């Protein structure tokens, strides 16, 4: 029990760690998304001009 | 007129509040299951079985912890221990000074493998222009350690005035819903507006996550306005249309 | 053909199953795992009776007592209520009492108001009397039946009856 | 509460077995029922368990006690540590405790003190809570139980105590719980405690530089044909945003070049020189994104695609058809990586002057005026599209804005807050947006394809009206792109007139909230312009059937022409704007996309 | 008890998140590719040309 307690209750915490990680790139990912209608802006507008 | 103002020394008798519910830290389960802590190398031995807390309060001007002590029957945790009690202390209004401070903790009430557990919170009385009556609803946190929301006492929540921003537009909107602020509609559009405040309310539930509580009162005869004994022009702040 | 609106407000004890017949009524849904409403929400439903469309604004409201004082903002111009109690639940009953009486005091006085005895699918954990809480709507002019969201039993029946004494 | 005397009450000292005894009588006296009340008697007991007091009539006592704490609460489990002491203090302990295992054996063996936390069974806050709804049946009560010997256990009686009903919880899984666990003698204390329970019961900046003026509507306008009285330009390019201000209607536009051009109505009212010549310029420097007067004043504010905004205050003359002429940039607004989205100026009658302006990031940006300094900003969402139309409440109080996601979004500015969205199926690129007396409804100028109206009350989410060119009355999608592509001009006051170009038919179309039915169009057609604007009903919408006899328009190129040369005289492309003014009779204004206008009276 | 709460607890946060994270991640950057790198050159050639 206390062998595999330690090794099923620690890696918890590092598999964890890697979902906290996610949020971070997905905070970038969503400003590198956001320049997506940024683009979509610039396009529709110029294309109202046609 | 100020609603035919009269002052604090005017003012005679006791008090009753009332008193609802909280949103956790999660460190155990909800009602008691014994502590969750991996730390249970030594803290198992302690016996540390299902339990229930409750908790006690007095009041002091710091320097004198004045109040009587008051402690807490039961209610379940399914619940989050939602009270609602109406609660007073006979405390004639006079009889209270513009600067003093409540003091509460967590203790225990239902004979735990545990011995009863700490939680300590602090918070003061008066406004900003020393009337009790701006306290008279109101929200706090705190941990085994201390804490408060409204007027932090060191733990979690523990800081005051800045965090209501959006929430601090509600509080000035909570004034004119309360003067019933005349410059603006309150109409059924308005009314639904308030179906979308509701709404707001949640946004501020996720920050809630750390340790924060719900706290009330109001009078019995009411139209009536009050003031303090002493004097100062903080009316000066007034406007109209 | 025509079609009559009218603003219908849900109030009652927290978990009585105010969103579960609501939902059964609007979506033709039930979930044993329904979410606790946070304020209010809102729905629409239509039925039809004597050639009129009957369509329904609906204000589901969070029975939470702390939301107690949000209540008369969803309730004011309200045309119908339904005051909804848990029959396996003797006090959501006189907690139904307190919110009809607040109705009558406070709400306007045409308001057809319901009273559902929801959950009789749990009969046999019955603690409300079906004819207690029939003498205290006739005392009272309330509709009244015992409902299922669950098995979805007088849940069409009860938005019918009010739809029918609404003024049309 | 103020029976806590029980707890300091062991503070005084006296070793007269006559207190015990007395005491004892108090014990009978004091069994009670606050979950905290058992715990000043539990602290007297600790006084009692470093030294016992009465010997053997105290052991039986604590004997007497020990049975109902075989019943127990968690409440009750305090206690158990403190009973320890009773046996930590040795009586030869092991006989009693023998005895006493015997009379309470929830689980057969334990050792010392915190070795006491072992030989468990189930206490219950459950059927207790059913036991306190029952503290309105007793008697049966008592008679139910001897039968519960035999129904657990033997068989020396059955019972027909049904006479007292009360099924429900035997009926339910509530029934179980006395196999298990629930017994007598715990229930008889509890009965006697429950009969005790039973015996209980504002122009900062627009005064520094700037002009003053206040606004003039018209007269109700159903009445007037309108008959083209005059034609001019601004230049070749497309008009950049037209104006026109408050004062001797002095007529404000530009070229998309961004070289600005004004005139005086006064003037050509007079002089009738004014089509042919400009009376006021000013160099921009870039192409003009958006143009708003400044609300009471005679200054125009201007904003360029660089970013860049300004504001003129007007220098002139005051002398009859004859104003001196000079433009003057008084104040300055920052450029910026964000460019610029369009905006209208907003004085407040009993309230302050701000300007709200969309950044190139979508966001509304709301600037004090006064301040020429920012005051609020609300943030619209990629997920809207860009916007297509903005409007505001009277009061300003809710703002009203159509995306380019065919959803309409609303925000509480006395909230500072995006309110919520609606968005009707079709889903198309909404034209422009406006407010009618009867202000709870609104106007979605394109939603669908050949509807000319999908008139929503802003309290319903839902188009009261729907206004459609069609010939059949539900919604054939018969449009050409001109039919959703159009001016409209409304009024909250004025007796009631309304305005519509149908960019299909490249004409003004009016209609009377005063007269739906005999709505006479105020702009004419070459074939046969009459039209039998009666309104149906199917459930849902008032549909309006515009039975115009012999319109001669479909979703395609049935006619070998049917362009330029076909238009009441004036030709032109489609009315980019159009708008009212009327500085001495009302009179229209037709702006084309052409650069070009024609007056009409 | 310590597995039983370990069990729920981590199946549950894992499993939706492993779900949601690949279907939010692959629609998202999809759309860019698909439509950021498609779209706005098919409408440039049309904006610039017409
Ligand atoms: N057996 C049974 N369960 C029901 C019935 N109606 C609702 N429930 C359940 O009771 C619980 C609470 O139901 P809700 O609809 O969320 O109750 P509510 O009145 O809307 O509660 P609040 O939003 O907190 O005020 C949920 O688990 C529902 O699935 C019913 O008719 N029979
Ligand atoms: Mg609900």
């Amino acid at each position: 029990v206390e062998k595999n307690r330690k090794i099923v209750a620690e890696n918890l915490e590092k598999v964890q760690a890697e979902a906290e990680r996610l949020d971070q790139e997905e905070a970038q990912y969503q400003r590198e998304y956001s320049e997506f209608k940024r683009q979509q802006l610039e396009l529709d507008d110029e294309l109202k001009s046609v | 007129e100020k609603f035919h103002y009269i002052y604090s020394c005017d003012l005679d008798i006791n008090v009753q509040l009332k008193i609802g519910s909280l949103e956790g830290k999660r460190e155990q389960k909800s009602y008691k299951a014994v502590l969750e802590d991996p730390m249970l190398k030594f803290s198992g031995l302690y016996q540390e079985t299902c339990s229930d807390l409750y908790v006690t309060c007095q009041v002091f001007a710091e320097g004198k912890p004045l109040a009587l002590p008051v402690r807490t029957s039961y209610k379940a945790f399914s619940t989050r221990w939602n009270w609602n009690e109406w609660l007073k202390l006979p405390v004639k209004y006079p009889d209270l000074p513009r600067n003093a401070q409540v003091a509460l903790t967590i203790w225990d009430v239902y004979g735990p493998g545990k011995a009863v557990p700490v939680g300590g919170t602090t918070v003061s009385l008066f406004g900003k222009y020393g009337m009790f009556r701006q306290g008279m609803h109101d929200l706090k946190v705190w941990p085994n350690v201390e804490a408060d929301g409204s007027e932090p006492t060191k733990t979690p929540g523990r800081t005051s005035s800045t965090l209501s921003e959006d929430q601090m537009s509600r509080l000035a909107k909570l004034t004119k819903a309360h003067r019933q602020g005349h410059m603006v509609k309150v109409d059924w559009l308005d009314r639904l507006t308030f179906r979308e405040i509701e709404m707001i309310n949640e946004s501020e539930k996720r920050s809630s996550n750390f340790m924060y509580l719900m706290v009330e009162f109001r009078c019995v005869k009411c139209d009536d306005k009050e003031y303090g004994i002493v004097y100062y022009e903080k009316d000066g702040d007034e406007s109209s249309p | 053909n025509k079609i009559s609106q009218f603003k219908l407000v849900l109030l009652g004890e927290s978990a009585v199953g105010k969103s579960s017949l609501v939902l059964r009524f609007v979506k033709g849904q039930f979930h044993e795992f329904q979410e606790s409403t946070i304020g209010a929400a809102f729905l629409t439903q239509t039925v039809s009776l004597d050639d009129t469309t009957v369509k329904f604004e609906i204000w589901d409201t969070a029975g939470l007592e702390r939301y107690h004082s949000l209540a008369p903002m969803y309730y004011r111009g309200a045309q119908a209520a339904i005051v909804v109690y848990d029959i396996t639940n003797e006090e959501s009953f006189a907690r139904a009492k307190n919110w009809v009486k607040e109705l009558q005091r406070q709400a306007s006085p045409n308001i057809v108001i319901a009273l559902s005895g929801n959950k009789a699918d749990l009969a046999n954990k019955r603690a409300v009397d079906f004819q207690e809480a029939q003498s205290y709507a006739d005392d009272n002019s309330l509709l009244f039946m015992e409902t299922s969201a669950k098995t979805s039993m007088n849940v069409n029946e009860i938005f019918m009856a009010i739809a029918k004494k609404l003024p049309k | 509460q103020s029976s806590s005397i029980l707890k300091p009450l062991l503070q005084q000292g006296l070793s007269d077995a006559e207190e015990f005894v007395i005491v004892k009588a108090l014990y009978a006296l004091t069994c009670m029922c606050q979950l905290g009340l058992l715990q000043k008697p539990h602290v007297y007991e600790f006084a009692s368990d470093i030294a016992p007091f009465l010997c053997h009539p105290n052991l039986w006592i604590r004997y007497g006690a020990v049975g109902f704490i075989t019943v127990v609460a968690r409440q009750i489990s305090t206690a158990d540590v403190y009973c320890k002491l009773m046996p930590y203090l040795d009586p030869i302990i092991q006989i009693e405790r023998k005895l006493v295992l015997l009379s309470v054996l929830k689980e057969p063996v334990s050792r010392s003190i915190f070795d006491y936390a072992l030989r468990s069974k189930d206490i219950t806050s459950l059927f207790r809570h059913l036991h306190m709804r029952q503290k309105k049946r007793n008697g049966s009560l008592p008679d139910c139980p001897p039968p519960e010997d035999p129904a657990i256990a033997q068989l020396l009686k059955k019972l027909l105590s049904q006479g007292m009903t009360e099924e429900e919880e035997d009926k339910l899984l509530a029934l179980k719980d006395f196999m298990m666990k629930s017994n007598k003698a715990k229930a008889n204390i509890v009965d006697q405690s429950h009969l005790h329970d039973s015996s209980q019961k504002r122009i900062a900046k627009q005064m520094m530089e700037n002009a003053e003026w206040e606004s003039k509507p018209p007269p109700p306008g159903w009445r007037p044909k309108g008959l083209l009285v005059a034609h001019l330009h601004e230049h070749k390019s497309a008009v950049n945003r037209i104006r026109v201000s408050d004062e001797h209607s002095l007529f404000a536009t530009c070229s998309n070049d961004g070289t600005v051009k004004i005139w005086n109505s006064q003037k050509m009212e007079g002089k009738t020189t004014t089509t042919r010549s400009i009376l006021t310029y000013s160099r921009i420097g870039g192409r003009v994104k958006t143009l708003t007067f400044c609300q009471g004043s005679h200054y125009l504010a201007i904003a360029s695609d660089n970013g860049a905004v300004q504001l003129l205050g007007i220098e002139a003359s005051k002398l009859p058809k004859s104003p001196k002429i000079h433009p003057l940039q008084s104040r300055i607004l920052d450029q910026k990586e964000d460019g610029c989205v369009v905006d209208m100026h907003h004085f407040n009658s009993g309230a302050q002057s701000v300007l709200a302006y969309a950044t190139v990031n979508g966001s509304l940006v709301g600037w004090d005026l006064r301040s020429s300094s920012n005051a609020w900003t609300l943030k619209h969402d990629l997920k809207s599209g860009l916007i297509t139309s903005f409007a505001v409440d009277i009061h300003q109080c809710w703002l009203c804005i159509g995306t380019s996601s065919g959803t309409m979004a609303c925000w509480d500015m006395r909230f500072q807050l995006p309110i919520s969205s609606h968005c009707h199926p079709s889903r198309a690129r909404i034209r422009r947006l406006s407010m009618h007396p009867l202000y709870q409804s609104w106007v979605i100028a394109a939603v669908q394809g050949n509807n000319e109206v999908s008139m929503w009350d802003m309290e319903t989410g839902d188009r009261r009206f729907t206004l459609w060119a069609s010939s059949a009355p539900p919604l054939s999608e018969l449009q050409p792109s001109p039919h959703s592509v159009h001016g409209i001009y409304c009024s909250p006051a004025d007796g009631n007139p309304i305005l519509l170009t149908a960019g299909s038919d490249m004409k003004i179309r009016f209609w009377d909230l005063a007269y739906p039915e005999r709505s006479y169009v105020v702009a004419g057609s070459t074939s046969s312009p009459s039209v039998s604007y009666y309104r149906k009903i199917i459930e849902g919408t008032e549909v309006v059937q515009e039975i115009q006899n012999k319109q001669k328009v479909g979703p395609s190129d049935d006619t070998p022409r049917r362009g330029p040369e076909s238009l009441p005289v004036g030709h032109h492309d489609i009315i980019t704007d159009v708008a009212t003014f009327q500085t001495t009779q009302g009179f229209i204004v037709t702006a084309s996309r052409d650069g070009i206008v024609k007056v009409w009276k | 008890l310590e597995r039983q709460k370990k069990a729920l607890g981590r199946e549950v946060a894992l499993l939706h998140k492993q779900q949601i994270a690949l279907q939010d991640k692959g629609s998202a950057f999809s759309a860019e590719h698909l439509k950021l790198q498609l779209q706005k050159e098919s409408l440039n050639e049309l904006r610039k040309e017409c």
